[PDB]
């Protein structure tokens, strides 16, 4: 067994606030992605990733010297969540901080690497203060927000290592840490008659004023010396959807990012927009590089932008699906493109440089299964509303939409070789055939034997038979010419995938019972059963066109390469942060490209020449 | 450089016509509502 | 060349007709765009640009439901002026659809009928979809029938209305609006077919294998009966029965013209493969009390006349054997003055399947239109509600405050009394 | 295109209404800036019901904010949702009413209505087809009960052929926070029964009752107590703005709900109420929501529904669901609880279903209850007056502003008649 | 289809019941959260008997937790599977019962019964076909005995034609850990005899003697004694959740073992119990188990069967086995023990075989016995009450709250009425 190499990483988690942060060496950038955390070099584009965390991360904190990295996680109700220490240099976890029940909302580092502060989620609503040197230090828990709405954002002071503040829904409070007694004293600030809901906090270098970003569009300024509100936001032209991300420069002024996508450079008072630019989606992360001549903006549709401060010209960097990636397909005869579909979005990629080329947006619906036509003239995609759709490759024009195809929505779909038939699978158990005409789309027969979803459909090379994988536990081969089944395969497994051997005699199925089983199409009996994984189920499984090697993927984040006859693993690749669903070896056997349930696409080098 | 296509009708999740999904999983019902006089409903 | 005019009024008639007009498009190969890629002329009008438009009128004083069709899937099929909307509803008042708001828009409704009826080469009759319990479906049905019969003197009238169920009931002033319609539709209508909502809930459950039926399940199935009653005008068969005759051989007396309707076979996809669809079994399912589409017991009453509307691959030999079995049964009873009661109508076209429906692809079908005496039990149930509610004079000030007099409440009970006493006078054997 | 006019008077009405606009701007996706940002096109199709279009793509709510004291207008304008209101709909006097019904109706209240009715009549012409009026006030105070029921008498002399939706907070004995509540309560129900077609009474104890055991809240502040009223208040007209399988406007209810012209004092409710601990362990089904509505613990007024006979009941649904199960257990509950409902009115419940459930949820239900147990709400106010008028206490604050003592005997006389009508049918 | 509502009243029944929901969650493949993680589809295809499904594929149990002290209610929530329950089923008071029968039945528990019955009846209308109830308590104390028969009395008057499955730990002569213990038991047996269809007797000293002779346990803590009781707890209802060749429902067990309306106290049991050392020296057969059924050690009560006669005997099997060896082995044992079994009833043994054994063990069985020797458990309680009542000891607490002296003689007369009925049918 050998480690399977990985070529490139694309993906980003934009839902977390202030997810994108730049490490102080100005050559590396760290962003959250699923359960793990990833580091990308800006110049050399070399990837390094950190293994840990029970579930998806939710907060990030970087030291000013950068020699400690900390991040939180989310966990089910009634169970503790872990905060993990790290180093930038050797990338090893130091200790686990596992006190707050439920998710961690925010974290911060002291300027002199001496103290760390936390904030409990909506379950707890507490504050716990940590010092790095002992690696496990608890100061005190003052319950943070008192009566009225909880606090969400915590940041720590800039010049001194004593005071910190928490802001939230109608709550702002300034603490004060005393070193010998080890205590923090609440002092709730008074705002007059103003009650607002904050999303972001930015602190000046001189610690004179720190700003707030309200949902009403106003920008609030408060000074912790006097414990009184100091300024109010713009009297007119308030930003839409509030201020979702705020940032202040060293000299002065503010860099304001709104929830609509507006990026505004302004200085108090007045907050008038001097230089304006509009970015895609809600801005949730603004981070400076160096002294602020160049910086990065992270949005919530995973569109990371590179903005030059001297003229405000934006440069898009990375895109992915902000929801889980559902499917992947390769066009027949080529491997330089592949289309990945998810909720609300269908994309077309370039394989060599991971550069997007097309975006087809059907709003507010999810696209489960995608398949290509053999002539390459129409891209077939299943959807959740029950309507099969087909799209043009270049302009993305809707060629036809088929209404009321399935009762509980279309799950998986496959196309025939001569581009004249369409077979769809839905959650209601029906199997429907769709004859494609130049002006009509008809229904021939409905095959109702399944009583659960249809995970995947595979057709032969001679178009005489097709096979459907179901979460029922029944896998059926269909005679397409005469429209009736021949053999049924029964197991105590929720099947997730099925693939034909190139010689077309043998099929293999895998699912939740984690046994890769060899099957015969003559009678449906099982011959050999191999355990692909011992803890997590296997979802994605594909066979190359020669019949030598087949790969597997699943919840264990393991990219295994197998031998068909020997049935033993020869290559293992561990680079995923989320569960694998679909896998596809490229035509020509050049790459192994994998999808994840956290929105990341990973391309592995194919080891052998077969 | 990304060419982007927009569906004219921004449809909603709540206005979808079809059969109503059971609250229980299709494999096993949390509360057995059998068909009257024996059987199983389609799902 | 043979034409039919469809009128929709209320919320029920528009919502049923959304599931009725989705069927005619796929039967004749008509896209929702209105363009094909002479049997369609009974329901569609040819335009010189090769576009077909339906000959149906959608009327509702409430504008919430017609704005769904205008912005929905079928926005390019219907004519823009054949979608007539008011400003405000009738809100469970018969007077608000018959005296105040039903008076302002009645001239625009009757104007479009004259526009559609002029284009028809040969006009046969009217098919009107509404509900007895609503405010528009009871108000704006009543004076339209008062005005249509003045203009079109003797054209046939067929109503497909939603009867209130005996127990499952939605509105609160249901027994008032049921009585006040039948004082009009008894003499200004010639044959009123009835269905209800309870008896199609359970048929959707025992047969279709559906646990939770919506209104989308009911309106599709009533959309199949209307396409089966029309089927002789649309396609050729062994022997055809048209709209002129079976409205004259189902009405024996001028006051007793209230039949029922049922459809068979009604089988899901899984059950239909095992079960053998034979002509003897299909016509035996029609006469079972559990397959009635109206919550009534046909065994207590006696049938007056019957009609059979066959379809698909069916021969007339085994039909006559199938009728002979029914005549020898003892549970099915007939009244003595009708020794010949059955009708036979055969069409060569098989039933169609809708992509999105829940019925199976079958080889044949049938529809039955039965004139029984067991409906008098259903109306005696509802006039019981009228006497107990009117005894305390409840809800009367919402009626007199919008146009009518209180004396109409008593005299509408006199008509349903005389209607009820006529059923016992005819069902008694001589 | 069936527009609703919103009136907002008193101190309690100003707080609930300004948080009532907080919910229905979230459902339609309206920012506190003023622009529209939603994900569905069904919300923009009927946006003129509660909002007026303005230049720049911004919407301003059609509400009139009135109070004789500017002590709360600076609080509404300085809230999270205070920058959407029109700057010219803030009509205020300078001296407060001070918990007197006489100041709010004859001295302070007779001089500001010329500035109040001038804008209401101005906003009534901006509507294309006016549908009705709705008002938020409190019976236990001096401005809302004082001037609000003065506005009821004046608009009903101008627009007779309309509908009226008063959303009033009734006084409560255990949560009594003023000593002149029995005076200001009896002086508005003489005007409410005569010039209002449906009055939804809300109680302060029952809203605290729901926060204690249902949602399990230990600090039920006013910032979240008015949310529950705002949730029911946005469910009465969910079919007048959204499509559904059986639509119901405001006159759709009142024909089904009012058998006799002065039996229209209602009771409201909101169905999907759960805690945070029992959020994950809860089955969100149509049979589950039906049991929650007909429970005595989930009533929003301090009456026991078992002590009096229901006359007529609404059930307004939202969310994708089948009408069979809606019609199944709303047939059973008339039969199982046959003694609760009445025998001379069949089908006491009316079902109406929409297609859009609110944000943050998948279903909804709004309960409206006409019952004969509402007389016990008005019985305790009637017996508070008798022990207070006997000693003629607090009367010089009243007769020093314009009234005699004959109104006090007359208001109790019509209090006695209202409670007399409910007991006959019980 | 057939449903069981579970109730946990008293301190003794709460920790036994909280161990009961841990055993079946392991068999059904349910995590402590409530999300399914199992191997075979037979675990989930009958889960509605004990569980309710929540939104998102989560399963919650059908149990109602009640106790007058909230100290032991928070012991459950900190347990291994404490977070599976629902928080609306948590009903508790504020003041302790003091191990006083008149405090859990007349004074302090008489206000909570309005709050506990509105949530018991909540889970029953959501049910489709209710089979019966399952309550765990003990007869020694005042919380689980005074309130336990109060819950049974108020649930029969609502649901007359059902079956009660109460699981009562009985007082022990040598293991008395309460001084008013004879007073508590005789007051509760006044109701359980009259209005219960099945009552199991569990004795504490029998659980200890099994732990020292059979399992040879050095340290038998209370965490392990409840595991023997919970094994018999799951074996009774395994013909209601799993397929089997000879199925037998709970009311099937009602007709078989109850000949007369006042003889329904059964001694329970378990079958493959062995120590660690003798695993490899013992061979797994079905004729093994029959010789292990009638071990005087193996019953959960301190009533040796040779001081009585057997009325009806049942034994529910789990695993893969043939059926001739099942039924011939319960024919040979009656012929051998001819005098012990009664003569007026032929074929004293009812059998049952299932298809799913417990996890980790290839084959298992559960033993249920009805004998006339259980009068020794009831005579000594009648003797201990008699000497104490002769001098009216410990009585001024009970008589100060509402119930008088003559009620103690009423239950003592009924207690002596019952032990004659064992004797008169013995000979
Ligand atoms: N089967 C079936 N019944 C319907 C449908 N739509 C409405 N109804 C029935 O119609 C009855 C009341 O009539 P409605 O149509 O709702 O009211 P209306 O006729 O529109 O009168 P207004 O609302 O005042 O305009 C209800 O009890 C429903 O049972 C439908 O689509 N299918
Ligand atoms: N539940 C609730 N009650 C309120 C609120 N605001 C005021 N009240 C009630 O209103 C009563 C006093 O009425 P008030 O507002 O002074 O009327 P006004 O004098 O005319 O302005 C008190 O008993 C409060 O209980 C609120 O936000 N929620
Ligand atoms: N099996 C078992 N028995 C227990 C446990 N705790 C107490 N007991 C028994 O319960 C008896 C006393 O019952 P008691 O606790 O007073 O009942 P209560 O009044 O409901 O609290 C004692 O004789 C113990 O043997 C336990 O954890 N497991
Ligand atoms: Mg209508």
């Amino acid at each position: 067994v050998a480690e399977l190499e990985l070529d490139a990483v694309i993906g980003f988690n934009g839902h977390v606030p202030t997810g994108l942060k730049c490490h102080p060496d100005q050559e590396h950038m760290i962003y959250p992605l699923g359960c793990t955390v990833l580091i990308q070099a800006i110049n050399t584009k070399e990837q390094n990733f950190l293994q840990g965390h029970g579930n998806n991360v939710s907060c990030l904190a970087i030291s000013r010297s950068g020699e400690y990295i900390a991040s939180g996680q989310v966990t089910f109700m009634g169970f503790k969540a872990d905060i993990i220490l790290w180093d930038y240099k050797n990338r090893e976890l130091l200790a686990r901080l596992s006190l707050h029940k439920g998710k961690i909302e925010a974290l911060a580092f002291s300027p002199n690497d001496l103290y760390l502060v936390s904030l409990g989620g909506p379950d707890d609503g507490s504050v716990v203060v940590w010092s790095i040197a002992k690696r496990d230090a608890i100061c005190g828990s003052p319950a943070a927000g008192l009566n009225v709405g909880n606090a969400t954002n915590v940041i720590f002071s800039r010049c001194r290592d004593e005071m910190f503040m928490t802001a939230g829904n109608g709550t702002i409070r300034v603490w004060e840490l005393d070193l010998p007694n080890r205590k923090i004293w609440p002092t709730e600030c008074q705002t007059g008659q103003l009650k607002r809901i904050v999303m972001s906090i930015g602190v000046d270098d001189d610690d004179s004023f720190f700003y707030l970003g309200t949902t009403t569009g106003d920008i609030l300024k408060m000074n912790p010396r006097t414990k009184l509100l100091t300024d109010v936001g713009p009297a007119k032209d308030k930003f839409s959807l509030g201020v979702s991300a705020i940032r202040c420069l060293k000299m002065g002024g503010l860099l304001v990012g709104s929830g609509a996508g507006l990026l505004v450079f302004c200085k108090s008072p007045g907050y008038k927009p001097i230089k304006k630019i509009q970015l895609q989606g809600g801005i949730t992360s603004i981070t400076l590089r160096g002294e602020g001549h160049q910086f990065l903006v992270g949005t919530e549709e995973s569109h990371i932008y590179r903005v030059s401060f001297t003229d405000f010209k934006e440069t898009l960097i990375a895109t992915c699906h902000f929801d889980a990636v559902e499917d992947i397909v390769f066009p027949f005869g080529t491997a330089e493109l592949f289309a990945t579909c998810a909720k609300k979005d269908i994309r077309v990629w370039h394989t060599s440089s991971n550069r997007e080329l097309l975006r087809i947006t059907v709003p507010n619906m999810t696209c489960h299964g995608i398949d290509f036509m053999r002539d390459g003239k129409s891209i077939i995609s299943a959807w959740n509303d029950g309507k099969i759709r087909a799209f043009a490759p270049e302009t993305g024009r809707l060629m036809y939409v088929i209404n009321n195809a399935h009762r509980i929505g279309v799950t998986a779909i496959a196309t025939t070789s001569d581009c004249k038939r369409v077979i769809s699978g839905g959650g209601e158990g029906e199997v429907r055939v769709w004859q494609i005409g130049c002006q009509t789309q008809k229904l021939e027969e409905a095959l109702k034997e399944h009583k659960s979803s249809v995970s995947c459909i595979r057709v032969k090379r001679n178009n005489e038979e097709c096979v459907t994988a179901s979460t029922d536990g029944t896998c059926i081969i269909w005679d397409l010419v005469r429209l009736r089944r021949n053999q049924m395969i029964l197991a105590n497994t929720l099947f997730q995938c099925v693939c034909y051997h190139p010689e077309e005699f043998q099929i293999i199925t895998s699912g939740t019972d984690r046994k890769i089983a060899y099957w015969e199409v003559f009678d449906g009996t099982v011959i050999r059963e191999l355990e692909g994984s011992l803890s997590g189920s296997i979802n994605g499984m594909d066979i190359t066109q020669e019949g030598v090697h087949f790969v597997t993927g699943g919840n264990d984040h393991l990219v295994k390469v197998w031998d068909y006859n020997e049935g033993e693993v020869t290559h293992v690749g561990v680079g995923h942060s989320g569960n694998i669903t679909r896998i596809r070896i490229s035509p020509g056997n050049q790459y192994i490209v994998s999808v994840s349930a956290d929105g990341a696409i990973l391309r592995w080098k194919y080891p052998y020449t077969s | 450089n990304i060419r982007h296509w927009i569906n004219p009708k921004k449809e909603s999740i709540h206005s979808i016509q079809g059969s109503i999904v059971s609250p229980h999983t299709a494999a096993t019902n949390g509360g057995y509502s059998r068909k009257k006089d024996g059987g199983f409903f389609s799902t | 060349m043979r034409e039919c005019i469809s009128i929709h009024v209320g919320q029920a008639g528009v919502q049923i007709g959304n599931a009725c007009w989705e069927l005619y498009c796929l039967e004749h190969g008509i896209q929702p765009d209105g363009q094909m890629p002479d049997s369609f002329n009974t329901f569609f009008s040819e335009t010189g640009a090769g576009k077909h438009v339906p000959r149906a009128v959608f009327v509702d004083l409430e504008p919430t439901v017609i704005d769904e069709v205008r912005t929905g899937t079928y926005r390019q099929l219907f004519h823009p002026e054949q979608l007539i909307t008011g400003k405000e509803d009738a809100a469970n008042n018969y007077a608000r659809g018959h005296y105040t708001i039903g008076k302002e828009i009645i001239d625009l409704v009757l104007d479009r009928i004259r526009k559609l009826a002029d284009q028809c080469t040969g006009l046969q009759g009217f098919l009107v979809f509404h509900s007895f319990g609503g405010g528009t479906g009871s108000g704006f049905t009543s004076l339209l029938m008062e005005r249509l019969s003045v203009d079109y003197g003797k054209k046939s009238k067929l109503e497909f209305s939603i009867y209130p169920a005996p127990q499952v009931s939605t509105a609160v002033v249901e027994p008032y609006n049921s009585i006040l319609t039948t004082h009009t539709t008894l003499e200004h209508s010639d044959c009123a077919f009835m269905v209800d909502n309870e008896a199609i809930y359970d048929i959707c459950r025992r047969n279709l294998d559906i646990e939770r039926p919506t209104y989308t399940n009911l309106n599709r199935l009533i959309g199949q009966i209307v396409s089966s009653i029309t089927a002789s005008l649309r396609f050729d068969g062994a022997l055809n029965v048209d709209l002129t005759e079976f409205q004259t051989n189902l009405v024996p007396y001028p006051r007793i013209h209230f039949p029922l309707a049922t459809y068979a076979p009604v089988i899901s996809a899984e059950k239909a493969y095992h079960e053998q669809l034979s002509v003897a079994e299909i016509t035996n399912a029609c006469f079972e009390p559990a397959n009635q589409m109206v919550k009534c017991d046909p065994r207590h009453g006696k049938y007056m006349a019957c009609c059979l509307l066959y379809r698909g691959d069916v021969v007339p030999k085994d039909v006559n054997a199938a009728i002979a079995t029914i005549k020898t049964k003892r549970t099915i009873q007939f009244v003595d003055w009708c020794p010949t009661g059955f009708k036979v109508g055969i069409n060569y076209q098989p039933p169609t399947v809708v992509p999105g429906g829940d019925l199976a692809k079958v080889q044949r079908a049938v529809c039955m239109l039965s004139n029984t005496t067991a409906i008098a039990e259903a109306w005696a149930r509802l006039d019981h509600k009228f006497d107990l509610m009117y005894a305390k004079r409840a809800f009367v000030h919402w009626y007199v405050g919008e146009g009518m007099e209180e004396g109409e409440f008593s005299e509408a009970r006199e008509d349903m009394a005389a209607l009820e006493k006529d059923y016992e006078e005819v069902g008694v054997d001589s | 295109m069936r527009e609703i006019v919103h009136l907002q008077a008193g101190q309690c009405g100003n707080q609930i209404g300004a948080k009532f606009w907080e919910v229905i701007s979230d459902e339609h996706g309206i920012d506190p800036t003023g622009t529209y940002h939603g994900d569905s096109d069904l919300q923009l199709e009927r946006i003129n019901v509660y909002y007026n279009e303005a230049t720049g793509g911004k919407y301003v709510p059609r509400a009139v904010l009135v109070d004789l004291e500017p002590g709360t207008m600076d609080s509404v304008r300085s809230g999270p949702f205070g920058q959407i209101f029109r700057p010219d709909n803030f009509v205020f006097g300078q001296s407060g009413a001070g918990n007197n019904w006489a100041k709010g109706h004859y001295t302070e209240g007779a001089e500001l209505v010329d500035s109040v009715l001038d804008v209401v009549r101005k906003e009534a012409e901006s509507c294309d087809c006016l549908q009705g009026f709705q008002l938020t006030h409190s019976l236990g105070g001096g401005t809302g009960s004082g001037m609000g029921t003065l506005l009821i008498s004046k608009i009903r002399e101008e627009y007779p052929d309309r509908i009226m939706n008063t959303f009033s907070v009734v006084p409560s004995p255990k949560v009594s926070d003023t000593v002149v509540e029995p005076y200001n309560a009896t002086l508005s129900v003489h005007q409410l029964v005569e010039n209002t077609d449906e009055t939804y009474c809300i109680d302060n104890e029952a809203l605290y009752d729901i926060c204690f055991r249902t949602l399990k809240l230990t600090t039920p502040t006013y910032g979240d107590l008015n949310h529950l009223v705002s949730a029911t208040m946005s469910g009465v007209t969910t079919c007048l703005r959204f499509p559904g399988q059986l639509n119901a406007d405001l006159r759709k209810l009142a024909v089904n709900m009012v058998p006799f012209p002065r039996l229209h004092f209602f009771m409201p409710g909101f169905a999907p109420l759960t805690s945070r601990g029992s959020q994950q362990y809860r089955a969100l089904t149509v049979p589950e929501l039906t049991q929650q509505m007909f429970d005595a613990k989930n009533m929003m007024a301090a009456c026991d529904p078992r002590h009096g006979r229901y006359l007529t009941v609404a059930a307004v649904f939202r969310g994708r669901m089948s009408m069979k199960e809606v019609d199944e257990q709303m047939l059973n509950v008339q039969n199982k609880n046959s003694s609760y409902f009445v025998e001379w009115i069949p089908n006491n419940v009316k079902t109406a279903v929409c297609d859009i459930p609110p944000r943050g949820l998948k279903m909804s239900a709004t309960f409206i209850g006409n019952s004969t147990a509402i007389q016990e709400l008005f019985k305790r106010i009637s017996e508070q007056f008798t022990a207070m008028f006997r000693r003629k206490a607090f009367l010089h604050w009243y007769t020093g502003e314009g009234m005699d003592e004959m109104e006090f005997t007359e208001a109790e006389s019509n209090m006695n008649d209202l409670v007399s009508e409910y007991q006959q049918y019980q």
